């Protein structure tokens, strides 16, 4: 169970010194278990979600994720 | 506003609002009416604040309408009173607000960058906005003017 | 409070970022990019296990998908230390209590503050165990304004 | 992250105006409102739970989703469905605190959707949950303030359909 | 990453040869060609802030962007705008010195398209402003390297558009 | 050039050219790509140098600008510029010669005569060609910007 | 210095020093005959660098000598100067180490707080250094006054 | 970290008894004077700055501990003595507002010996500002708001002596 | 002070104290502490407010220690300060007294003649007494600034 | 951390003097025997695992430690030998090119008595372990490049006893 | 307790060996260095109070810890520095008459570290004075014979810290 996700993250305070463009623009692939923690962090900076979606194992999987 | 602030401050510590800071948005509500006859004083004689204040910083300091100096010539000397105007606006907001997060939002983030571009010496704007300041809390009753005066102060203060 | 993200410059430890994101399909065979990802792979290895770690026990699932470029470095630094050679290195040799010291100051860079924030760490050592302890480290905000 | 007094604000601030008496007249709607909305949220922080399981008791329970076949059968599922309407019912009194539903859109209904069609999450026992809890809600704080609640569970429903 | 030299290099490797005389004359040109552009970084470091001062002055000033209604009109936003044509700058100042855009491509114009559609920036502005920071540095440090800044430049515009 | 004056030389002394002065003009003729370099930089950026050097005379010295004096109006002013453009380009003259003699030929000679004329006070023109040599040395790389501000120095020693 | 930042960028990545860092390290060895000429030019002639340059910094912000500034006064001269005289020690120092690791870790990290707790305009102390640098890089030949101008350069930069 | 009213709730649960009229006593007296209280710790909000920089120059400037050699030499050690004097006024008015010195021995007087000792801080010197601060501080706000400003500020003394 | 002008206006009047101003005296008696305290406050920080009210005054007037002015030289500027100083303890007599008969019967009733006599321009006094008001006034609590600012108000007023 | 130059400043600057006829000289010292430290630390960084297995085949090898019983016994401790000589050639090196031993007391030297002394790893055998690293790369890079060697070898050993 | 005769028997014993050549020319250094070490003990027995009085009189006294607050201040906190500062130079002669130093871990930096935190002694003041009175011992006793102490008294600075 892991969700592939890419999403735009945008600088909430501050100027930068260092580039961040992979700062911006994430695409990673979150596990299941931290994914409500990890979508209420991109909640909490401010940056919007673009994609969802599931690579792994099938949705509906009672017995062995 | 108090109430984001409160928000944001309950959400990264994961808990409720505490009883506390219940009271303080409920003591916010409870002086809106301060708050509006403030700005309204203010959103009334923002010209002849902006006119004395003007006056007063070109005849404080008078490298900025000097020759070679920033705010040179007539566009150059109304934009100047422009970007006064833009942060009295801002001072309204604030006032109103109960919080300086908006101030902080469209007006102080990257001043100093920004005025480090254009070439505006960012301690004469300081000054505008302290004649600001004076010529406000002249204006109003000295609580309304201690209420905005704090907004002035937390200008001056993130401008310098 | 502000400046928690403020780097040290020659006055502590420097600082290093994987601000380059490995990137390439055809890559170049003298690409420099690849070098400083194992420069980056390198540094997380000696932070979170203090030495360069032994070569039969080091992961390598996790350097792949890091230069693959599907995990971030928060998360291949949360699968080094949940590791088994982590938790029988550093968790299962000492005590519980010097264990959440010991894993803070290496996760965290520095050490407890005080009675609460061992309280409420060890507490999640008590009903989750070890591995909701490395999530809580890495998940608290002071990871995420520092790093 | 906007109240209403920041959304005046930053409307006052986009056109480039001072302080108008229409802007005053909607900050002091908002705290008149303000007021009533505070003991509401008192009303509803002290009986959340209560307030999550007569809505899981009133729509979810004796169905197919509580039962095998559906989305909701295993303890697993179930926690995360307890813990889904927690959430609902949290940030619908955020939006009803804040008077503006900006914060529903910013993260409620964020990918929200994506994740409920990849997880394969019926839409429609979630949207009869959320409007069960609102009427729960209604009934518990009065009828002002449920309407209150009622349209911030409605722009739940609206960015989840 | 790669220089002229290492793209030299990386060529003669793929295929397998060794240096052939042809190689010894594309690094004869590089080199040639590599103390005028270390006059000339050295010229456009010095002068990087007055460059992109005198930039956005010619174009994106009097406009509707550094005006309300643009995406240019908060400190924040104007703060952003300034450090991403530093970064332009920079980059292509590095581009320069290498005599290769492959770090224009590599971590300039990587993920930069999508989060200007996302953000919402305007393409053809920040192309203004780019070629306006073009022409200036081409008047600062001279008529061949101006050139070598202009296909930098370009690389950077076609990137982005 | 060089080679006038080293021609003028060997005929007042009534000789042929000593092959010191021989190894000078070619050593001349090789240092030809450098100076060369420095007038197109020069060349290049002349009115940022000219609008950056007039700002900061009309700061350092206000006396030109100000009402009774001598630079005061808009065509005034512009004809102020129009010197320091006359000034920089007998300067980048004087760079691509390898020697000050047209530069004296030019706008050398009469100068406190006919400012005596005009009623411009050539010390505030000293102070321009000083404030056009810091600004041109400090775009120039720190060897070239020791060569054009050698001739630049002996502009501002002529003058005052 | 050189050294110690190249030991330490190497040592933070766990591996020795690299050939292109260790060709760093020896042409900085080599140029440190050159840096010692620079040192004692601006060592022996220390007195009218900081005359000099508090004379011409007093006639260009004139407001922190008169009444009401912070320089006002014997005493406080005499400080100001002695302020002038730590900055020209902390260049000379950043001259022999080849980089600004000397200048920065004494007198650069918390100068704005200092600064601040003293009541001083910190815009005319990067004046201050400007003239400094202005009399400095008036003294020496080209390259040494390009090479001494990129620590005042620093210090200035650092300043604001 | 308890005031003057959770000390004596503390002390009442302690003992296991209600409240007497002797803790009565003790919670009037405290009421009596958080009045005072707050208007001592208003104006010692108003000039924190003001109050640490005439301590410094009565004590600490022009000694030897600015001159070279001193532990207040550089910049980054004149600018972290600031911080530390900022810190025991910022501790003194939040005991001064509980009425009870147990955050000062919770939060500063902890390890700050030990602290000083290791890094090499004199002790008396920073005693001597402290009482500098404290004599300002009195003569700001008056007699008895500087009395009861410098009970806390002699806590500190004490605790770091 | 009140109770003396309580007793002369019921002196005058042939009758005793009227029952209203015997709560006036007894209203007086009872906010006697506060006022106590606020001249503690002016009391025990004269220096930062002498200090910074003058460097504010001469950063505003700086024609009158300009040569030509009053308060040229270091004498003068002395002599200014004390002046300063003495309209701040006859402040802290009228903060005390609850009335300004000790401010107006000490040093109000001729101070136009004598500030005549002396060659002083007395709007730039009143000036000094107003930077001396936002300086006393930023030091104090609400209420306690209004109460100052009455007396201050009446110094300001009486000037002019 | 501080090599000869920084050491010298620090001098010059706790003084608050300036670099008089002295600190040049010593400057000047350094300055000359800069380019043979290079040049016998690119010589040691040449043979670095080789110098490690020839100080163990020196001493450690076929002694008791090496057998049953020996805290050089196990393949984990071998390893962890390995690499504590490693590490005190590596830091030796850098001692070396700084010129000054601050390193080796700031970050070799300062709990490295308390550990060894808690794991129970003979101090004496690591000694000479360390004399012999120093005896075999004083062969190798020769007569005063190896003296200048074996003064931070031999601080090092200081320390350690 | 062990010189350096005594070590070199342990360690031949715990070997089981019999004494070889090392162990014979390791004995035969220390009864080469053993008269000197004796003159510089007498040497040092001559001027005990002398050197003591010179240490503080270089680092300690007219700094803050004589001052008041210090914690050199009182008569009995002077005469128990004076005190520590006579242990410290004793034990390091006996250190440099046994050619080892185990004593002083044995028997001076056995606790000593925790008593001085336990009483709020400066450790780092300590170390200045226990440097003075090495510096003013190798001024005494000559070059290398100041060596031998400073080995010692860094020993002690060096468990100290
Ligand atoms: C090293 C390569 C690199 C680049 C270039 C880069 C750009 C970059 N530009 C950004 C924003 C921006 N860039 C602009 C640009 C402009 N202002 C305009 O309107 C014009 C069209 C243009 C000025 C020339 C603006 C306005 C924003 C901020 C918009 C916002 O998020 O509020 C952001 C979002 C975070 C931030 O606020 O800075 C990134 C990551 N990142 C990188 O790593
Ligand atoms: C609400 C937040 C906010 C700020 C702060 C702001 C500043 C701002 N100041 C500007 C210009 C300016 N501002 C000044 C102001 C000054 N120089 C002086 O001499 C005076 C001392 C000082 C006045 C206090 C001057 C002279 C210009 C014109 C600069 C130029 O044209 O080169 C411009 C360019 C014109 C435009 O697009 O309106 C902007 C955007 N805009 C904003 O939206
Ligand atoms: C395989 C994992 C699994 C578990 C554990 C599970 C529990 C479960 N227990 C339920 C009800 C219930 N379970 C109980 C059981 C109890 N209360 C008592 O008095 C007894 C002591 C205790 C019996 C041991 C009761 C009374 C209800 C009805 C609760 C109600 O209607 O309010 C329901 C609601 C009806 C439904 O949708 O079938 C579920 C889903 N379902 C699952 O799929
Ligand atoms: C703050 C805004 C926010 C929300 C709302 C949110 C929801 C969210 N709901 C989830 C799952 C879920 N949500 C439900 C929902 C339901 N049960 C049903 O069948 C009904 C239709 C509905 C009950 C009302 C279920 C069953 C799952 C778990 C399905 C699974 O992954 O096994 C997950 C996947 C991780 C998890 O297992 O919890 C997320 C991230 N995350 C957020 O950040
Ligand atoms: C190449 C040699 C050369 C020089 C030097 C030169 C000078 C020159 N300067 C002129 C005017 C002027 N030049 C100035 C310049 C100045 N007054 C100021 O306030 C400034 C400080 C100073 C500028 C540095 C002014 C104000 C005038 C107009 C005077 C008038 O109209 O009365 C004019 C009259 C207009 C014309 O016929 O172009 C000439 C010829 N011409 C030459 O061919
Ligand atoms: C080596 C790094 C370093 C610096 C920079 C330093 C500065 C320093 N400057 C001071 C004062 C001062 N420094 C100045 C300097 C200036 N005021 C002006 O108006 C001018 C712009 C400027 C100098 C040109 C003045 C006026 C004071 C006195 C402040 C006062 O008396 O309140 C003091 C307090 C008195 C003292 O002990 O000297 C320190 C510590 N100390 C250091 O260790
Ligand atoms: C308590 C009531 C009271 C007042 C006010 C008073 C004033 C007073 N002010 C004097 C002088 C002065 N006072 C000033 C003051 C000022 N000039 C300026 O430019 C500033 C605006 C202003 C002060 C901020 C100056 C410059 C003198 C010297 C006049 C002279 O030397 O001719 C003198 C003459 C010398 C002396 O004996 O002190 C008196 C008596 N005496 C009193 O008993
Ligand atoms: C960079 C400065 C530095 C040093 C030097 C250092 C040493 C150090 N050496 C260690 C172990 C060790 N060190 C040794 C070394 C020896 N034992 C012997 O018998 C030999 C005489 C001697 C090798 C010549 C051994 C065998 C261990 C492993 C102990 C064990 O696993 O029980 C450990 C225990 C933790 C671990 O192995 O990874 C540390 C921290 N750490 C540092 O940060």
């Amino acid at each position: 169970r892991m969700f592939k996700i890419t999403a735009c993250v945008p600088s909430q305070s501050r100027i930068r010194t260092q580039r961040e463009l992979q700062n911006t623009y994430f695409t990673k692939l979150v596990p299941y278990d931290n994914w409500f923690r990890e979508q209420q962090r991109i909640m909490k900076m401010g940056g919007k979600i673009v994609k969802v979606q599931l690579a792994t194992g099938k949705p509906g999987t009672n017995t062995g994720l | 506003s108090i109430v984001t602030k409160s928000i944001v401050n309950a959400d990264a510590e994961a808990r409720y609002l505490s009883p506390g800071e219940l009271d303080r948005i409920k003591a916010f509500v409870t002086s809106g009416e301060s708050r509006l006859r403030i700005a309204e004083t203010l959103t009334g004689s923002r010209e002849r604040i902006i006119k004395s204040a003007g006056d007063a910083l070109f005849q404080k300091r008078p490298d900025v309408v000097s020759p070679g100096g920033n705010a040179y010539g007539e566009e150059m000397t109304a934009t100047c009173l422009r970007d006064m105007d833009y942060y009295l606006r801002l001072i309204t907001y604030g006032v109103v607000a109960g919080d300086v997060t908006p101030i902080e939002e469209i007006g102080l983030v990257g001043v100093r960058e920004m005025y480090k571009s254009l070439g505006t010496p960012v301690d004469a704007v300081a000054q505008a906005v302290r004649e600001m300041k004076a010529v406000a809390t002249g204006m109003m009753s000295g609580d309304d003017a201690a209420e905005a005066g704090a907004y002035f102060d937390y200008v001056i203060g993130a401008m310098e | 409070p502000r400046a928690r993200a403020t780097q040290p410059g020659s006055l502590g430890a420097k600082v290093f970022r994987l601000n380059n994101e490995l990137p390439s399909g055809k890559t170049t065979n003298v690409s420099f990019s690849e070098s400083a990802t194992q420069k980056v792979i390198e540094a997380a290895y000696r932070q979170v296990f203090g030495r360069m770690v032994y070569a039969g026990q080091r992961q390598k699932v996790a350097e792949i998908k890091l230069e693959n470029g599907e995990i971030t470095l928060r998360e291949f630094i949360r699968a080094l230390a949940k590791s088994d050679v982590f938790r029988n290195t550093y968790w299962s040799s000492l005590y519980v209590t010097k264990a959440v010291e010991y894993i803070h100051r290496r996760l965290l860079g520095r050490p407890t503050y005080g009675r609460q924030e061992i309280n409420s760490y060890f507490d999640t050592c008590a009903k989750k165990g070890f591995y909701a302890l490395v999530d809580a480290i890495i998940d608290s905000k002071e990871y995420e304004e520092a790093f | 992250m906007q109240d209403a007094i920041t959304s005046v604000i930053n409307s006052a601030d986009v056109q480039g105006k001072y302080l108008d008496g229409s802007a005053m007249d909607k900050l002091k709607a908002y705290f008149t409102t303000g007021a009533l909305r505070v003991r509401a949220a008192s009303t509803i922080s002290a009986n959340a739970a209560a307030i999550v399981k007569e809505a899981v008791a009133k729509s979810l329970l004796y169905s197919d989703v509580t039962r095998p076949g559906g989305n909701m059968y295993t303890t697993r599922r179930y926690a995360a469905c307890i813990r889904d309407l927690d959430y609902y019912l949290r940030y619908a009194t955020y939006a009803m605190l804040a008077g503006d539903p900006s914060i529903l859109d910013e993260r409620v209904l964020n990918g929200l959707k994506e994740t409920y069609n990849s997880l394969g999450v019926p839409v429609g026992s979630t949207v009869q949950a959320i409007q069960a809890m609102k009427e729960v809600t209604a009934g518990l704080v009065g009828a002002d303030a449920g309407r209150e609640m009622g349209v911030y569970f409605d722009y739940i429903c609206s960015g989840l359909s």
